[PDB]
C-alpha cells in the first residue's frame, strides 16, 4: 500500500487556513522522492530531518495539514515565525519535525472577477497554540462595550476574505500549502520509506 | 518594502477646481490603500479607506479609485478649507509605508496686507536686547518684500520672517518680521520703519522711539 | 468616541532614553492592532512599530534594536520605549489604531534629540506706539528650547483674528515666535486681553496681560 500523497497534493479543492485540513497518514509505504525531486514545489523546507534521507526513515504516523494562503504569507509557515497567519490561523511548534511544501495555485484558486471563498482570521485576542484550530465566528470585541453578537463599531467579524484574481501580484496570489509532520511515539512505526 | 510614489509634490488650484492626486505602489497592494488629509500641527485625518470608500462624516466632494498599483484621489470642487497636505498609505504589508505627500495651495485674487509695527517693551529693554516686530495681516500672494529702515538706513541680515499657514476661510497669508538689535543700538536711533513692497506699491509703517 | 492622548515628549540628549505614553479611551489597547508613526519637522509620515492583540511586535528597520513597543492593560495605555536616541529621531510621534480596525490617531507628541539644555520662554508685550479703527496687540515668545509652544487668548475665549506664527531658529540656537490679535479699537479700553503661553517641554505656563 503506497501512502495516499496523491489525495493530499493533487486534491481538487483545498481548505481555508482558519479551517485548515488534517489528514492522518498510516499503514503505508511513503515514497517521498516523487516530492523532493519535483519542480512543482517552490517551497520544500524540512525540519529535524534531511529531505534526501526521507526514503530511509520510519514514523509512527504522518499528518498532512493543508490550506491556502497568499504568497507573501508562506514564510510564516515555519517554526518560530509570527504574523497574522502564524498567530491566529495555523501555528507550527518551535521543535517541529516535518516538512513544509508550497506551490502557486493561481491557475486553480483565482477567478476573473475575484475568488472570495478563501478566508483567514484577522482578529483574535491571543495566539494559537501549535496545531490548534479555531473555526469560531464570534463577533470580536475591540472595546469595553460587549458586542452581543452584533457587528458594528469596535465589534468586528473576525474572518476576512482573500480576493484572488489571476492578475494579482504574486504576493497576493494563492499558494497551496502542505505541512507533513512526523511523529515517532513509543509504538509501531506504520509509515515507512521504501528504502 | 513597498514604495509609494505620490504625484504631484505640490499643486496650486482655484476654489471650484477639480483636483487629482495620483499614488503608485511599487508592487500590488490590492485595494488596501488609505488617503489622509493633514492640516499643519494636526494629526492626519482619514478621508478615503480601501481605495474608494468615504470615511463617515467626510464631504462627498472627496472620492478615490484604483486597485493594484495605480490609485487616484479627487476633489471634485476645491473648497478653501481643503488647504492641507494629502498622503496615501499602504497598510496591509509590513512595513507600513506612506507617499511623500501632496501640498495643496490655493490661488486667489491679490490682497493688500494690513501693516502694523510694534516697538520693544520696557521689560525686554532691561534684558539688553531690542526686538522690533512688523506684522503683515491677511494678504495674497505669498511673496512680498519686507525691508527694515532705521533713520532711513536699510538693514541687512538682522531680521527674521515667518509666514502662517494659508488661511482656511479667506485663503490669505500673514507674515511677522522681527528686527533684532542690542539695547545700545536701539537708543542710538530714532525712526524705525518697516517697508512692504507688493508690485509697484510700497507701504511703510513707522514709529519714533522718543515719541 | 475614541480618544488617543500621547505624552512624554521633550528634549533628550543624544544616546538618551525616553518612554512615550498613549492613553486610550473608547477602545481596548490590548484588543487592537496599535501602531506608532512619526513625522520629522516638515517631512512626511514614517511608520515606527506595531503590536498585535496576541502580542506580536514589529519595527521599522530604522528603529530596529533601539525601540520597544508595549502596553499596560490595567491603565489601557500603549508605550514606546526609545533607547540610544539619535538626532534623526527628532519627530512628532503619533499613536494610532493601525493597520486594522477603526482608523484613529492621537494628537501627537514632539521629541527633540539635541545636546543642548532645556530653556523656558520670555514673554514680552507687542503693543502699538487716536488709533485706527482696527488695533493690533501681541506677544513675543523669545529664547525658548525646545519646540513647541502654544498660545491662546483670554483662556481660549478669543480666537477670531488671532495669528500665532511659526517659530524661527535664531543664530543663538533658541526659538522665537510671535502671536498677534487684531481687535476693534473701541474695545481696547473696555475689554481686557491676555496671552496664555504653554511650554510643556519645560513645564511652564506664562499668562501675560497686554
Ligand atoms: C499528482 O499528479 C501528477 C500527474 O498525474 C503526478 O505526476 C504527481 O506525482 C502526483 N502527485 C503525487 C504527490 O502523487
Ligand atoms: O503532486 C504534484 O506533483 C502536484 C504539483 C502541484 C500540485 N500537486
Amino acid at each position: 500500500n503506497l501512502c495516499p500523497f496523491g489525495e493530499v497534493f493533487n486534491a481538487t479543492r483545498f481548505a481555508s487556513v482558519y479551517a485548515w485540513n488534517r489528514k492522518r497518514i498510516s499503514n503505508c509505504v511513503a515514497d517521498y522522492s516523487v516530492l523532493y525531486n519535483s519542480a512543482s514545489f517552490s517551497t520544500f523546507k524540512c525540519y529535524g530531518v534531511s529531505p534526501t534521507k526521507l526514503n530511509d526513515l520510519c514514523f509512527t504516523n504522518v499528518y498532512a495539514d493543508s490550506f491556502v494562503i497568499r504568497g507573501d504569507e508562506v514564510r510564516q509557515i515555519a517554526p518560530g515565525q509570527t504574523g497574522k497567519i502564524a498567530d491566529y490561523n495555523y501555528k507550527l511548534p518551535d521543535d517541529f519535525t516535518g516538512c513544509v511544501i508550497a506551490w502557486n495555485s493561481n491557475n486553480l484558486d483565482s477567478k476573473v472577477g475575484g475568488n472570495y471563498n478563501y478566508l483567514y482570521r484577522l482578529f483574535r485576542k491571543s495566539n494559537l497554540k501549535p496545531f490548534e484550530r479555531d473555526i469560531s465566528t464570534e463577533i470580536y470585541q475591540a472595546g469595553s462595550t460587549p458586542c452581543n453578537g452584533v457587528e458594528g463599531f469596535n465589534c468586528y467579524f473576525p474572518l476576512q476574505s482573500y480576493g484572488f484574481q489571476p492578475t494579482n501580484g504574486v504576493g497576493y496570489q494563492p499558494y497551496r500549502v502542505v505541512v507533513l509532520s512526523f511523529e515517532l511515539l513509543h509504538a509501531p512505526a506504520t509509515v515507512c520509506g521504501p528504502h | 518594502d513597498i514604495q509609494m510614489t505620490q504625484s504631484p509634490s505640490s499643486l496650486s488650484a482655484s476654489v471650484g477646481d477639480r483636483v487629482t492626486i495620483t499614488c503608485q505602489a511599487s508592487q500590488d497592494i490590492s485595494n488596501y490603500l488609505n488617503w489622509y488629509q493633514q492640516k499643519p500641527g494636526k494629526a492626519p485625518k482619514l478621508l478615503i479607506y480601501d481605495a474608494s470608500n468615504l470615511e463617515t462624516g467626510v464631504p462627498s466632494r472627496f472620492s478615490g479609485s484604483g486597485s493594484g498599483t495605480d490609485f487616484t484621489f479627487t476633489i471634485s470642487s476645491l473648497q478653501p478649507e481643503d488647504i492641507a497636505t494629502y498622503y496615501c498609505q499602504q497598510y496591509d504589508n509590513l512595513p507600513i509605508t506612506f507617499g511623500q505627500g501632496t501640498r495643496l495651495e490655493i490661488k486667489r485674487t491679490v490682497a493688500a496686507p494690513s501693516v502694523f509695527i510694534f516697538p520693544p517693551s520696557d521689560e525686554q529693554l532691561k534684558s539688553g536686547t531690542a526686538s522690533v516686530v512688523c506684522l503683515l495681516n491677511n494678504f495674497y500672494p505669498r511673496e512680498a518684500k519686507v525691508q527694515w529702515k532705521v533713520d532711513n538706513a536699510l538693514q541687512s541680515g538682522n531680521s527674521q520672517e515667518s509666514v502662517t499657514e494659508q488661511d482656511s476661510k479667506d485663503s490669505t497669508y500673514s507674515l511677522s518680521s522681527t528686527l533684532t538689535l542690542s539695547k545700545a543700538d536701539y537708543e542710538k536711533h530714532k525712526v524705525y520703519a518697516c517697508e512692504v513692497t507688493q508690485g509697484t506699491t510700497s507701504v511703510t509703517k513707522s514709529f519714533n522711539r522718543g515719541e | 468616541e475614541v480618544q488617543l492622548v500621547e505624552s512624554g515628549g521633550g528634549l533628550i540628549q543624544p544616546g538618551g532614553s525616553l518612554r512615550l505614553s498613549c492613553a486610550a479611551s473608547g477602545l481596548t489597547v490590548s484588543s487592537n492592532y496599535m501602531s506608532w508613526v512619526r513625522q520629522a519637522p516638515g517631512k512626511g509620515l514614517e511608520w515606527v512599530s506595531v503590536i498585535y492583540s496576541g502580542g506580536s511586535t514589529y519595527y521599522a528597520d530604522s528603529v530596529k534594536g533601539r525601540f520597544t513597543i508595549s502596553r499596560d492593560n490595567s491603565k489601557n495605555t500603549l508605550y514606546l520605549q526609545m533607547n540610544s536616541l539619535r538626532a534623526e529621531d527628532t519627530a512628532v510621534y503619533y499613536c494610532a489604531r493601525s493597520p486594522y480596525g477603526g482608523n484613529s490617531w492621537g494628537q501627537g507628541t514632539l521629541v527633540t534629540v539635541s545636546s543642548a539644555s532645556t530653556k523656558g520662554p520670555s514673554v514680552f508685550p507687542l503693543a502699538p506706539c487716536t488709533s485706527e479703527s482696527t488695533a493690533a496687540l501681541g506677544c513675543l515668545v523669545k529664547d525658548y528650547f525646545p519646540e513647541p509652544v502654544t498660545v491662546s487668548w483670554n483662556s481660549g475665549a478669543l480666537t477670531s483674528g488671532v495669528h500665532t506664527f511659526p517659530a524661527v531658529l535664531q543664530s543663538s540656537g533658541l526659538y522665537s515666535l510671535s502671536s498677534v490679535v487684531t481687535v476693534p479699537s473701541s474695545s481696547l479700553g473696555t475689554k481686557t486681553y491676555t496671552c496664555n503661553v504653554d511650554h510643556k517641554p519645560s513645564n511652564t505656563k506664562v499668562d501675560k496681560r497686554v
